């Protein structure tokens, strides 16, 4: 799935056409279809979590916004199929606005009547075997949580509970015809794993930072692929964890282990439980690793380098402005405002002219 | 709720749900690479008596057609995979595989982890198996069943499969454009290919008559006698379920052509038939080749072709009679592929031929067919 | 299905609820509920054929106000479900919006397909099995005509040359189990014909008004009843057609044959082509009937009294005008424009204040 | 474009569409006029061998459904049919009419003109006629099989649908809210009753235990002398199919217990029965009664009776013996309906009985079987 920024481009025609307009994008792998698609969505890194809703159910003007976005499409429009149908929109009608096959749509549709059933059961209705039967359709903990209205390490702790865990295969060339001695994996919920981890050695995890987008480049991959060379070469049994089929962190050569996974919590989480690596570096792959350092660590993970809560200190402006205090150094003049008067006055102490930042 | 099951002679157990007719099968199970074709593959006889697992994922997404069967039945035993689709999409689909499935009253199941399956039939060798599906599936049912099975080797599956009287064909290849052409009519066509039914496949014939050749489809036991009385311009040996070994009927027969000046050719059950005649071996396979992406040498040009193979039993190589020259090998694996008699009008190759409408074996049969004819 | 008049109602909420707004009904029977349906459809004096289209393909707020009219049922909500289904929304997305059995609307889906089909064809399309399957539906020559491309007269030739009309059954009250006396009938397109007319007498033909609309009321099925009981009294074999299940016109006393059918000329005159009658007054039922007048005559129907010319003579603002002319009478002072400026100008010489009709 | 086609002995054609099983179909021809319960006519016995014409054009707007199923199976022979509905639409449905039909295998033809059929079978009276479904149904061939069914006038159809051994029923009638009960106790059923399956439907039965009734299914044939070795507070004969003057094995029966003091209550085919056992006469109707708007007077309380009705023969009322008493007359057409031994415990009624929770009849019985054991 291709990766946008059109946010950042104001005045820009932001439609879909022949010249190219994203700047990355993210691979997934699944046992089916619907998996794969699923598990790529949580990890364009875009704050999707699957097929999250664009428009409301109540607004009386969705189908002409959904129109909109099927018929001509932007970066939304997967989204839009799954409102499409959510609104009452058929396979027939979905496949006449966007020519996409309908033998995709029907996949989208059925996620989306999953949800619904997800939605009216709550999480008292998540038994193992259909819990099993939404995580086989690739349903992310967060999706699921969202849909139940509770926190999605409620979602977990119940999987963890129908000891529910996903299994690795193995990408081989060749369907499974002859054994591979290279450990490139992806997750999945099925009967057999073949992960298959080491024993033997001190590992080093690496978590890459999904697809590129502007500010988050192969800058960070480039740190991501050297922290590997270089502890693998120092001994250490380095995994990488990414899903960015562009780079070289993703090439099987570049470390011991290799899961191409989405980026998220639920992922590696997954793969730690397993692993049980002895450190993990989350400073190298951007914002899209930053952020899930508090929530690693915290549920056990061994986080190396500089603390989740140190970064946070440096992060959050106001625990930091604090530092700057501390050891008395120059900061310019800053003002947290909240409504607009407020901020005429502050700005009337801090002097113009001001950086406006949200 | 619809459960079914299948059940591995070792006791692995796989459950997941019923997709085609209720019952039970059992065979022989084997894993197929191919990730297209799995119609052709259903209803190739060459798959008689065993239960074919396709490790693509997803099988039936372009439903069913005529065209796409290799036989006038479905061979397969059962069908093992791990997803059916909701849907069929694809303009030629004439009816989805489900409801195709049921038609032809095939035990299929779906859900189950292939990957795993695979990689047991791999590394653990082929398997017998049985499927089960229906309201509780008996798991010690399905396990005797499976143990029960009396085996693919030894067994003769060529005489089950064949005609039962002697027919002509004379249809040619599909295309885009207009289907499955009309059958040629007799003085449309220049040769008069005899072909042994040892489970024939219906685009082999209608490759060799895409090169000129009339066919004559007889039974698998038909003598080398009834059928010299033909006065033959070539002879075709086919493709086919099972052992060749048991063949006795096929090799007698074949000993007498090979007499005779008449240009042989054989494919796979053929191929092995024609190497028995010539005195050589044949072996059961660990798993066999079963796919469409088997890279083979030929060795006399040093070039690689991308083959589709549907096999289970092997030429020895080190049997080999010396006048049996060795022209194809496995690049997968180094097993024997291809030969030729340095003494007679004969070869063979063991995959399966297909129309582009580069045909190097066809064309040589054809080749030789000439040179015959031009004496 | 129910009549309103909300048209003639300015302000009013014209949205259906618990309070009756209705000002009529008309009634229609059918072999099959599409053929039932259809044929209440054109029998309903809205000058609708049959479903026929309310919002335009291509209309991007389509959608939109289809959903609104779904969800808050209308006058117009039959037409709005046909459009719905255009519009590419799924018969459980319409199930939800208004909560009418989709026993029901599945029918109207399967309208509007064969509609599509027809659309796609046309004229050359329309093969005796075709056609024949499409009147069975309730289909209506004028719908064909206007999904072809045709005239309503081209599709009715159509038949003509096909020999397909419609048979006449009767009704029972005991689904044949008994024989009847009575000529009660109405039209489906199927084997055998139950009209079995009458060579004997001398048949006049009254054409009733269909349902009742403000200023369409009773006043005239009183008319078309007087001209029963007289003209039977005087011996003639009097043959209602009409379609209004509240009147005495349809009670099948008041004459003796009824055709309980749209008042359309395409159902009158597959009466008319089998009865034959010495006569058909047209001037009894009101509006419907008389806009019928020049077209029956046209297609050689007898119509007595009045002239459809006559009527035309009156009814005809200018070849009235003409005639007081003619007489030398008294008319007010009239003028016809087009553009406004043209009118201030007229105005002034009329003088206010005004009437003005459009 | 899946043909079917209807053909009358007298060669009338109806031409139409497949909607159930492949193939062909024949027997009586009879036209039924209930709007509603149309799975319930399927699965009555009293249908075997009979095609079935419904009056109502939308035949299967709710489907089906197991609690709809009269008996184990669908007797009638074929099922004409003027609209298959698009869905079955019911909140109560388990399966499509169409999908009922095949798994049941009943040739079945939908769109035809039932209004033009109806007619002629009252007109003209009823007629044998033969369905074929398939590709190219052949007319011919279906007047031909029309014309050589044998036909019902004097066919035992009990002995054809009774059951093979003896059997309890404590079965009662169906609930919106709980549905079909469970099957009460042996000890919680107060009377013994003896019923004689001549084809008896599953709610008559359950009406009974309704009524406290504890039940033994007997076979037709069934022997008074072993019956009454079971020591029956009543006994009970139901309602089946084709005409009851052949069946030799009850009337002998059914006169022994008129000897008796036990009472005896007859249905439909069993009120046939009594009759026949006490001396009258039956005759085979023009075109039988078949739907649920039938009215009959209780002569006895000068009221009507709202019933359904599935007969083609009735009691001729002209030769009947003074010890039977005439307690019901249709007022459809003054044929008779229901009848009392004068001198006996044992009364029969033609319609059907229905739960709401016929109760007169019922209850009579009961009273009866009461009074009997007060003795
Ligand atoms: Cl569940
Ligand atoms: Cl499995
Ligand atoms: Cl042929
Ligand atoms: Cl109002
Ligand atoms: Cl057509
Ligand atoms: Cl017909
Ligand atoms: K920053
Ligand atoms: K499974």
């Amino acid at each position: 799935i291709p990766r946008f920024n059109f946010e950042k481009f104001a005045g820009a025609n932001d439609r879909l056409t022949t010249q190219m307009k994203s700047v990355g994008e993210v691979m997934a792998i699944g046992r089916t279809q619907q998996e794969s698609l699923q598990k790529a969505l949580r990890g364009l890194e875009v704050g999707a979590t699957g097929f999250d809703p664009k428009v409301s159910l109540d607004d009386p003007e969705a189908l002409t916004k959904i129109r909109r976005e099927l018929k001509d499409a932007g970066a939304d429009r997967i989204w839009y199929i799954a409102d499409a149908f959510r609104a009452g929109l058929s396979v027939d009608g979905v496949f006449n606005l966007t020519n996409i096959d309908r033998w995709f749509l029907v996949q989208i549709e059925e996620l989306v009547r999953l949800e619904e059933k997800v939605a009216e059961v709550g999480i008292t209705g998540l038994n193992a075997d259909f819990l099993r039967q939404l995580k086989r359709k690739g349903f992310a903990d967060a999706r699921l949580a969202k849909l139940a209205g509770v926190r999605e390490a409620e979602i977990r702790k119940l999987r963890d509970q129908y000891d529910l865990h996903p299994v690795y295969k193995r990408v081989d060339t060749c369907a499974a015809e002859f054994a591979t001695d290279t450990a490139y994996m992806y997750s999945t919920y099925e009967e057999e794993c073949e992960a298959n981890p080491s024993t033997d050695r001190e590992k080093i995890m690496v978590l890459g930072g999904g697809p590129n987008r502007i500010g988050q480049g192969i800058e960070f991959d480039y740190c991501c692929v050297h922290a590997s060379l270089a502890l693998r070469e120092d001994g250490y049994e380095t995994i990488m964890v990414n899903c960015n089929p562009e780079t070289v962190s993703t090439d099987y050569d570049t470390s011991d282990r290799l899961y191409f996974e989405p980026v998220t919590l639920e992922d590696v989480l997954e793969i730690v439980r397993i692993e049980k690596p002895k450190g993990v570096i989350v400073q190298y792959g951007g914002q899209t690793p930053l952020k899930l350092a508090r929530a690693l660590e915290a549920a056990g993970v061994p986080v190396i380098g500089t603390s989740p809560d140190a970064i946070d200190r440096a992060e959050d402006r106001e625990r930091f402005q604090h530092a700057v205090e501390r050891l008395k150094l120059k900061q310019p003049a800053n003002a947290t405002v909240t409504a607009i008067e407020m901020a005429v006055e502050k700005a009337k102490e801090i002097g113009y002219p001001l950086v406006v930042r949200p | 709720i619809k459960s079914a099951l299948l059940v591995l002679e070792d006791g692995t157990q796989f459950h997941g749900r019923a997709i085609g007719a209720t019952g039970s099968a059992v065979g022989e199970v084997v894993f197929n690479t191919s990730m297209t074709g799995y119609q052709e593959i259903l209803t190739d006889p060459s798959y008689s008596r065993q239960i074919v697992t396709l490790t693509y994922p997803h099988i039936g997404n372009v439903g069913t057609n005529d065209a796409d069967e290799e036989s006038s039945q479905v061979h397969a035993q059962g069908l093992v995979i791990r997803d059916l689709p909701l849907i069929a999409s694809n303009f030629r689909n004439t009816e989805d595989l489900s409801s195709y499935l049921k038609r032809h009253n095939i035990v299929a199941i779906a859900d189950i982890d292939t990957r795993k399956l695979t990689r047991l039939l791999r590394e653990k060798g082929a398997q017998n198996g049985c499927i089960i599906a229906g309201d509780n599936p008996d798991a010690a049912l399905a396990l005797e069943k499976a143990r029960a099975f009396p085996g693919l080797n030894g067994m003769d599956l060529a005489k089950e499969v064949t005609t039962a009287e002697a027919y002509s064909w004379t249809q040619g290849s599909w295309t885009l454009t207009g289907g499955l052409p009309q059958a040629k009519k007799e003085d449309e066509l220049p040769f008069h290919v005899v072909a042994y039914d040892f489970g024939a496949k219906r685009n082999i014939l209608r490759m060799l008559v895409d090169r000129g050749c009339r066919l004559t489809i007889v039974p698998a036991q038909t003598s080398a006698e009834d059928v010299l009385k033909m006065n033959p311009d070539g002879i075709f040996l086919s493709n086919g379920p099972g052992d060749p070994a048991p063949c006795d009927y096929a090799i007698t027969a074949i000993q007498k052509f090979l007499e005779t000046d008449i240009p042989v050719f054989g494919i796979c059950l053929g191929h092995q038939l024609l190497a028995l005649a010539s005195g050589a071996k044949t072996v059961k396979m660990k798993f066999g080749h079963h796919g469409g992406n088997h890279p083979v040498k030929d060795v006399e040009k040093n070039v690689v072709m991308i083959t589709a193979q549907n096999h289970g039993f092997a030429v020895d190589e080190a049997t080999l009679p010396a006048n049996l020259r060795v022209t194809h090998k496995s690049l997968f694996d180094g097993t024997l592929q291809g030969i030729h008699r340095t003494d007679k009008p004969a070869f063979s190759f063991q995959g399966h031929p297909e129309a582009s409408p580069a045909a190097p074996l066809f064309d040589h049969f054809i080749e030789l067919i000439e040179q015959y004819r031009k004496t």
